[PDB]
C-alpha cells in the first residue's frame, strides 16, 4: 500500500547500489588473492562469506520483483544479469560441476551502466554500439572463406602432419593462427616447405585475402561513424 | 586427504592367463588425470600407462585398463615371461601427489625339492670365539619353507637367523639361509648338529646332521 | 544417525546415501 | 642422451644435515619442472617435493612443512634440496624425476633417475668379518658340491660380494642382509662340480667402501681338527 | 518441339536452382567429414562418394548447356564450372593426381548469387567495390620496391646464408617473412650479425619504408570516403542559394 | 642590496642558461661511454666524473633558489630537479642504491624549453594536445575489462600452469602479452590445450574484444580531427548567405 | 650548329629511354639469376656484358652534356643519379671493393617518373612527397627519447648480460626490437625477470610511449592529407 | 588374367602392367 | 686504525664495523 | 652430450660402392651444416663435401664432381654420404664434422668425430702369421731382459696387440706396419726384469677382425737346436 | 684456387721458448675468416684459433696470433710439456675449403744411449719355411739412426725392413725395428748373424751378435 | 715482360708491380 511507496523509496537509494557494487567487487577479489599454497582455515571462511553474499545478493533480487511487478521484467538489461543470478545460486546445494560458478565475476558489467553516467564516455560507447550490425555481416562472410579453405586445406596437408592439420577441429585453429601474423614463417610454412615445394602457392595468397579484410572494415567503421 | 586402496595384496598366476588388478579412492575423481607405473627388482621404476586408456612407449599392445568414477582396473590378456614385478596406480590431488600400496605377481609352476646342505663353522671364527652353523636351502618351490634344528636331540630356537630371497628368473625358484650363532665353548659342550626341513611334497622332514668327527 | 540433505555436517557425522559432507550434506547429480 | 645423475647419499647422525644435488643431460632444462620422490625400505613410495620451472614456485606435503628446501640453477641445470634435523623414519632411497607436459606441475612422473641412500643411525663404522665354508664329506662323493662365504658384522650399507672378483655367473645366489646390533649379516652359496673343487679354489672377494676393506677368502677342503 | 519447351521450362525453375544449391551443400558436408589417420575403411566409402557427386554434377551441367550453344561462354561461372568438372574428371579416369581435384570445394561460392536481393549486402558490396584503385596501386608500387631491394639483397648476403637468400625466388619470401614483422630479429639478423656485423644498415631503413607506406593506405581510404559524403550536402548549399 | 640586483643581473641572463644546457648536454655524452665488461681503471673515473657533475648541479639549485623563496614550488620543472639532485645526493652518501642514481639522464628534456619558438614545434604539440581525451578514455575501458578478465582467468588456469596464472599480479602481465599478439600460440595456448582441451573458448574471443577496440580507437582520430576543420568553412557558408 | 639541333632531336626520342630502361632492367638481372654453383665460364661473359653495359651507359650520361650544358646541372633528379653513375664506373679499373658496386641496381627510380606518367599514380606519389616533413619531425623527435632510454637501460642491464644491452652500439638495437612488437616477452624480458623482479616497471610504460607514437602519427597525416 | 584399364580391380584381379588398382586399374603417368 | 665514514680509503686503510671502502668509507643499510 | 658416431667402413675391390652413415647426439641437429673432410695416410687433409641445414644446397669440388653425393634426414638425425666407382688416390680415413655459426655454410669447425677407414685395394683376405721372440744368452746375465713377438703376413687393415691380454702397459714399444705384398709386417717388445721371465711367462695375443683370427703366442726360453 | 703456403716443414725446440711459425697465401685474404687447428696422436684434430686474433674456448692464455694480407704467424711465449704437435692454417674461399700442410714440433732434449738387442727367429717360424732375425731398438735419441747387418763377416742388405717410432711422451725417445727376413735353407747355410747400430755419441758402431750355438 | 695497366692479361702473362690480373692488369690503392 503505502509500503510500496516505501520499498519504492527504499531501493532507489543509490547509496544502497553503490554499496552493493563494491561489496561484489570484494566478493569477486575474495578467491582471487588466495596463495595456492592453501591454508584451508580462511578459506573455509571465504566459502562462507561467498554463501552470505550470495544469500543477501539473492534477498536483493527477490526484493526487487514487489517494486517492479513487469517493468522489470521488460528491460533487456537486468535479464541476462537475472540469468546469472540463477546461475549463481544453481552453486548452493548442487554437486561439483565447476565452468559454472566461475561466471559470478560478470556481473561487474553493471558499473557499465555507471560508465553510461559520465558525460565524458558518453561518446565512445555509442560509437561501439552504433557500428555492432556493420561489422557483425564482416564477422559472418569471413566465416565462410575460414569454412571454404579449412576443407580444402586437411586434404592436402592431413597425411603426414597430423598433428597441426589433421582434422577440420584442429585446421580451424591452425589457420586462425595463420591469420593473426603470428609465427607463421618459423613454425607452420618453412616446415612444411620441406616435404612439399610448393606449400607457399597455398599460403601467400592466404594472407592476401583475410589480411585484406582490414582494409574494407575501416571503410565500414568510417561509413557508419 | 585423497587416499587410496589397492586389491589384492598378492597374486600368483601361470602363464597364458586373462588377470584383473583394481584401484579405488574415497572420492569421485576425473579419469584424465590418474596413471600407472611397473617396478621389476632393482629398478627405478617407469611409466607405463597414461591416463588410464593408452599405453606408453615402447608398451605391448597386450595392455589394458579401464574405469570410472572410484573403480579403475588393468587387464592382462596373457602373462608373459617377464611380468613378474610390482604395479602401482597414481593420481593428482589438490597439490600433492599420492601413490598406492603396490600390487605384486608371481609365477606358478610344478614342484620341486630344495636343495639343502649344512656348514659347520670356520676354524678362524673358532680361534675368534664364536661360532655360526649354516643350513643353505636353495632351488626350492613355493615360498613357504620351515627348518627346525637339533642339536644332541634337543631342539635349539636361541640365535636363528632365517633368510629368503626372491622368485628366480631362471628357473623360479627360492632359496633361503638359516643360521645358528653360538660361542666358541657353548658350540663345543655339544657333539650332534642338525638342520631339518619340512617341505609340502613329503610328510618326513629331511634331515641334514654333522658330529665332532674331526670336528 | 546419517545427516539429511541441507544440514551440518563434520568428519563424525556423515551424510546419507548420495550425497557429499562439504561441510553440509549436499545432494548429487551428473 | 637424456639422463639424471643423483650425488651425495650416505649415513648421518639424527639431528644432521645434508645437501642433495641431480644434474640432467640434454633436453632443455629451462622448459619442465621437477619432482623428488623417496622409497622406504618396505617398498612403498612417498612424495616429497617439487618445484616449477622458474624456481619462485615450490610445494610441499604438510609432514615436511618448514625442513626442506628445494632449489633450481638453470646456467648451470642444476637441482638442490637442501635437508636439515633429520628423523628415524627417513632411512630411504631418494629419486630425482622429470615431469611429463611442458610448464607443468602435477601431471604424470615420464623419466626417473636411479636412487641415492640416505640413512639415519647413531651407529659407528665397523669392518666386515668374512669367513669361508667348506662341507664336512659327501655321500657317495656327489659331483653337485656346493662352497659358500659368510659376511657377518659390517656397517652401514653397501657391500659388494663376488667369486674370484666376478669370474662366475651361475648358481650362485646372493642373499639379503639382516641389520642385528648395529651389524648386518649376509650369506652367501655356489654349487659346482667336484671335479672343478679343490682342483680349482675359488675366492669369495667382499669389498665393503664404507669402511674400505676388501677382504679375499679362498675356500680350505675340510681341514680336520687334529693334533698328535 | 516440345521437348525444348519442356527443357525451358523445367530447367529454368526455381526449385531446380535451389535444389541444386542444397546439393552442392550436401557436398561441401559429406566432404568435410575426413580425418586423419584413417582406418581405410572411410576410403572407399569417400572415393565412392566422390564419385557419385561428380557424376551428378556431370549430368548438371550436361542438361545446363543443352539449353543454348553459343550463350554459354559468356558468364565466367559457367566456364569456372567447367573447369571444375573438367579437372574432376581428369583426376577421375589417370592416375594419381591427388591434391588436383581440390579445387571443387569452391562452388559453395555459388551461393552469393542466390543473395543479390539482401538489402545488408549492398552496403558492404558497394563498400568493396569503392576501394579497388588505391590497393591496386598500392600492389604495383610495393612490388616494385621489392624488385629493386631482392637484386641488392642477393648480391651481398648470397655466398654465405644460401637458403634464405640464394636466388631471386626465396629472396622474395624472405623479404616478404619480414615485412609482416615475424621474428625478424631473433630468427634472420641475430644470426647474420654474427657473421656480417654490418647488416643492419640494411634490414632497418626498410622496415620504415614498408610501414610508413601501410599507414597511408588505411589513412588514404578514411580521407576517401569522407570526401565523397560532403559533396552529398554541398549541392544543398546550392539549395541555400536561395536562402 | 646591491648584490641581490647582481644575482638577479646574472643569474637571470641568457649566456647562463645557454651554458647551462651545454653542461647538460656534456654530462649525457660522458656519461654515455660506460661499455661492458670493464677494466676497472675507467670504474674510478666514472664516479669521480658523476661526483664533480653532482656537485656542480647543487651549486646550480642553490644559486637558482637563492633568489626567491615562494615563487619557488610553482613549476613542477623545478620539484623535479630538486627531486634528482636529492636522489643523486642520496646515492652520493650512502651504500650500494645503484639503480637509483639513473633517474639523473632525464635532464635533457630541459632542452624543450629552449624550442619553445620553433614554428614547426607548434603543430605536433597541437596535435598532441588534441588526441588526449580519447586516449584517456580508452585507458580505463580496457583497464576495466583486464580486470573482468583476470580474475576468471586465475579461477580456471590456476592449479596447474602456476608460473603464468599463480596470481593477479602476473595474470595481468600473461594478458598483457597475449593481447599485443606475441607469441599467444605456440608459446601459451599450444601447452594448455594438451591439458585443458577447453581452452581456446576463452582466449579466441578475448583477443577479437581488443582488436576490435583499437581498430575504433584509430578510426575515431580520424574523424575527429576531420570534423573540426569542416567547421573552419562552416563560418564561410554564412559568408555565403549573401551569395 | 644544326647538328646540335640534330642532337636534341636523337635524345628525346623516348624509343632510345624505353630502349636504356629495358636493358638495365636486363643488367641488373644478369648477376642476380646467377646459380651459387658458379660454372665460371660464362661468369665471363657476364662480366664482360657488365663492362660493355656500362660503357654504353657512360657514353650516355657523357653524350647528355652536349644538349643541356648547365639545365642538366640545375635538376635535382639526374645529380644523385650522376653520382651513381660515377660510382658505377669506379669498379672498372679499381682495386677490389665491393659494397659500391652492388648499388648499381638503385638506377630503376629511373622508371619512377614513368610512374609519374601514368594518371592514376598522381594521387598517391603526390600524397607521399607532400607529407614527408611533418613525418620527418617525428622521427627526430623519437629519436631523442631513444637516446634518453639507452644510456638509461645500459647501467641498469649492463653487469650479467652483455650480449644484449653490454653497450649503447647494441643496447640501442635491442630496444629497437623492443619497439617494434616483436618477440618481447618469450625472448627478452622473461629471461631477464629471473635476474631483477621488477624488471617489467621499466618495460611496460616504454610499449605505452613508442608504441602510442603511433597515434599522433595519424593525427600529422590526417591534417596534412 | 591380369585386369584391363577402365575394369574394377580388388585384391586377387591385378591389373597389368604400368597401373594402380585403386578400386579399378588405372595408367600412370607422370 | 679504521677509517671513519666520510673519510677517504685505499686497500690498506680499511673501514671500521659496517662500512664499505668504496674509495671512502659509506655506511650500509638495506 | 654432444657426439657423432661414424659408421660403415672396409675395403672394396676397386669399381666398387660404399655408403658411410653419421649419426650426431644432443644438439639441435635441424639447425645447422654438415661436412665431410678426409685425411690421406700420409697426414694431409683434403675437404669432401659439404651440405646446408635444409637439404636443398650442395658443393662440391672439381675432382669428385658427379661423383659423390650427400644427404640428410631431419627426423631421424642422420647424415648420409653414398659413393660409387672409387679410385685407388681414395683410401683414407673419412670425418664427419659440424660447422660453427648458426644457419651457415663456409665457416670454421668446431666438433669432429673420430674417423672411419675406407681402402680400394684387390687383394685377398689373409690369415696373421704371429711368432714369439727369445734371446740366445746374456753377458753375465744382466736383468733388463727384451721379449718380443712378430706379426707378418696379414691384410686388411687393422690389427690389434696386446701382451697378456693387455696385462702390461709399460716398456713396451708397438711399431708401424709396412705392407709388402699384400701384406703387413708388425713387430713390437717390451722389456722386464730377467727374474720375472721364465718364471712369469708372458703372452702376446694378436687380434685380426678383417680374419677374424685370434693367436695366443708364449716365449720358449732359448730351446736348443739339438738331436741326439 | 686458392692455395696455402706452410713454414717451415719442421722444427724442434726446448721448454720454455717464444718461437714463432708462420702460414701464408697467394692472395689478400681477409682477417674475419682464418682459423688454426691443433692434431695429437690419434686424435681427431680440435679447434684452436678463431678469426686469427681470439683464443678458443678452454685454450690456456699463452698462445696469440697475428697477421694479415698475406701474412699470418703464430706466437709461443713458453713452450709447455704436451705441445708437440702438428698445426694447421685454414682459409674459406669461393665457395671450398682449403687446408695448409702441417707443421710438426718436437721436444729437444739430452742424448742418450740405446737399448739394442738381437733375436733369432721362432722356432715354429722354422718349421714354416722362414726365418727373421729382428734387431730391437729402444729409448733412443734423436731420430736418426742408423744400423747394419753382418752374416758371417758379408753385409747383407736383402730383405732389410726398418721401422721407426713417434716421438716419447714419457721421457721423449725413440724406437726402431730392424727385420732380416730369409727361407730356411738360407738362415741355416751361414753362422753368425749381427746388426751393428752407428749412434751419433760414440764412434764405435755397436755390435750385437749370435751364432749356431745351439742354433 | 710484365703487363702494363689497361692491358688484356692471362695466367701466363703476369702484371708488373702494385697490380692484380683480373682478366686485365689493374692498379691497386685502398
Amino acid at each position: 500500500s503505502h509500503m510500496y511507496l516505501r520499498i519504492t523509496n527504499i531501493v532507489e537509494s543509490s547509496f544502497f547500489t553503490k554499496f552493493i557494487i563494491y561489496l561484489i567487487v570484494l566478493n569477486t577479489l575474495f578467491m582471487a588473492m588466495e596463495h595456492h599454497p592453501m591454508t584451508e582455515e580462511f578459506k573455509n571462511v571465504l566459502a562462507i562469506g561467498n554463501l552470505v553474499f550470495t544469500g543477501i545478493f539473492a534477498i536483493e533480487i527477490i526484493l526487487r520483483i514487489y517494486v517492479h511487478r513487469i517493468s522489470f521484467f521488460k528491460d533487456p538489461w537486468s535479464l541476462f544479469d537475472s540469468l546469472i543470478v540463477t546461475l549463481s545460486l544453481v552453486e548452493l546445494f548442487l554437486a561439483d560441476v565447476e565452468g559454472l560458478s566461475v561466471l559470478r565475476s560478470f556481473r561487474l558489467l553493471r558499473v557499465f551502466r555507471l560508465v553510461t553516467a559520465v558525460p565524458q564516455m558518453r561518446k565512445i560507447v555509442s560509437a561501439l554500439i552504433s557500428v555492432i550490425p556493420g561489422m557483425l555481416s564482416v564477422i559472418a562472410l569471413m566465416t565462410l572463406f575460414f569454412y571454404i579453405f579449412a576443407i580444402m586445406a586437411t586434404q592436402l596437408f592431413g597425411e603426414r602432419f597430423p598433428e597441426w592439420f589433421g582434422t577440420l577441429g584442429e585446421s580451424f585453429y591452425t589457420l586462425f593462427q595463420v591469420m593473426t601474423l603470428e609465427s607463421w614463417s618459423m613454425g607452420i610454412v618453412r616446415p612444411l616447405m620441406e616435404v612439399y615445394p610448393y606449400a607457399w602457392v597455398f599460403f601467400i595468397p592466404f594472407i592476401f585475402v583475410v589480411t585484406f579484410v582490414m582494409i574494407n572494415l575501416v571503410v565500414a567503421i568510417c561509413v557508419d561513424a | 586427504e585423497i587416499v587410496l586402496t589397492q586389491s589384492p595384496a598378492l597374486m600368483a598366476a601361470s602363464p597364458g592367463e586373462k588377470v584383473t588388478i583394481t584401484c579405488s579412492v574415497s572420492l569421485s575423481i576425473s579419469s584424465s588425470n590418474l596413471f600407472w607405473y611397473q617396478q621389476k627388482s632393482e629398478t627405478s621404476p617407469k611409466p607405463w600407462i597414461y591416463g588410464t586408456s593408452k599405453l606408453a612407449s615402447g608398451v605391448p599392445v597386450r595392455f589394458s585398463g579401464s574405469g570410472s568414477g572410484t573403480s579403475y582396473s588393468l587387464t592382462i590378456s596373457s602373462m608373459e615371461a617377464e611380468d613378474a614385478a610390482t604395479y602401482y596406480c597414481q593420481q593428482w590431488s589438490s597439490h600433492s601427489f599420492t601413490f598406492g600400496g603396490g600390487t605384486k605377481l608371481e609365477i606358478k609352476r610344478a614342484d620341486a625339492a630344495p636343495t639343502v646342505s649344512i656348514f659347520p663353522p670356520s676354524s678362524e671364527q673358532l680361534t675368534s670365539g664364536g661360532a655360526s652353523v649354516v643350513c643353505f636351502l636353495n632351488n626350492f618351490y613355493p615360498k613357504d619353507i620351515n627348518v627346525k634344528w637339533k642339536i644332541d636331540g634337543s631342539e635349539r630356537q636361541n640365535g636363528v637367523l632365517n633368510s629368503w630371497t626372491d622368485q628366480d628368473s631362471k628357473d623360479s625358484t627360492y632359496s633361503m639361509s638359516s643360521t645358528l650363532t653360538l660361542t666358541k665353548d657353548e658350540y663345543e659342550r655339544h657333539n650332534s648338529y642338525t638342520c631339518e626341513a619340512t617341505h609340502k611334497t613329503s610328510t618326513s622332514p629331511i634331515v641334514k646332521s654333522f658330529n665332532r668327527n674331526e670336528c | 544417525y546419517c545427516q539429511k540433505w541441507m544440514w551440518t555436517c563434520d568428519s563424525e557425522r556423515k551424510c546419507c546415501e548420495g550425497m557429499v559432507c562439504r561441510l553440509w550434506c549436499k545432494k548429487k547429480l551428473w | 642422451e637424456v639422463q639424471l645423475v643423483e650425488s651425495g647419499g650416505g649415513l648421518v647422525k639424527p639431528g644432521g644435515s645434508l645437501k642433495l644435488s641431480c644434474a640432467a643431460s640434454g633436453f632443455t632444462f629451462s622448459n619442465y619442472a621437477m619432482s623428488w620422490v623417496r622409497q622406504t625400505p618396505e617398498k612403498r613410495l612417498e612424495w616429497v617435493a617439487t618445484i616449477s620451472n622458474g624456481g619462485r614456485y615450490t610445494y610441499y606435503p604438510d609432514s615436511v612443512k618448514g625442513r626442506f628446501t628445494i632449489s633450481r640453477d638453470n646456467a648451470k641445470n642444476s637441482l638442490y634440496l637442501q635437508m636439515s634435523s633429520l628423523r628415524s623414519e627417513d632411512t630411504a632411497m631418494y629419486y630425482c624425476a622429470r615431469h611429463l607436459y611442458r610448464y607443468d606441475v602435477g601431471g604424470a612422473l615420464d623419466y626417473w633417475g636411479q636412487g641415492t641412500s640416505v640413512t639415519v643411525s647413531s651407529a659407528k663404522t665397523t669392518a666386515p668379518s668374512v669367513y669361508p665354508l667348506a662341507p664336512v664329506c659327501g655321500d657317495t662323493t656327489g659331483s653337485s658340491v656346493t662352497l659358500g662365504c659368510l659376511v657377518k658384522g659390517y656397517f652401514p650399507e653397501p657391500v659388494t660380494l663376488t667369486w674370484n672378483s666376478g669370474s662366475l655367473s651361475s648358481g650362485v645366489h646372493t642373499f639379503p642382509a639382516v641389520l642385528q646390533s648395529d651389524l648386518y649379516t649376509l650369506s652367501s652359496s655356489v654349487t659346482v662340480t667336484s671335479s672343478t673343487w679343490p682342483s680349482q679354489s675359488i675366492t669369495c672377494n667382499v669389498a665393503h667402501p664404507a669402511s674400505s676393506t676388501k677382504v679375499d677368502k679362498k675356500i680350505e677342503p675340510r681341514g680336520p681338527t687334529i693334533k698328535p
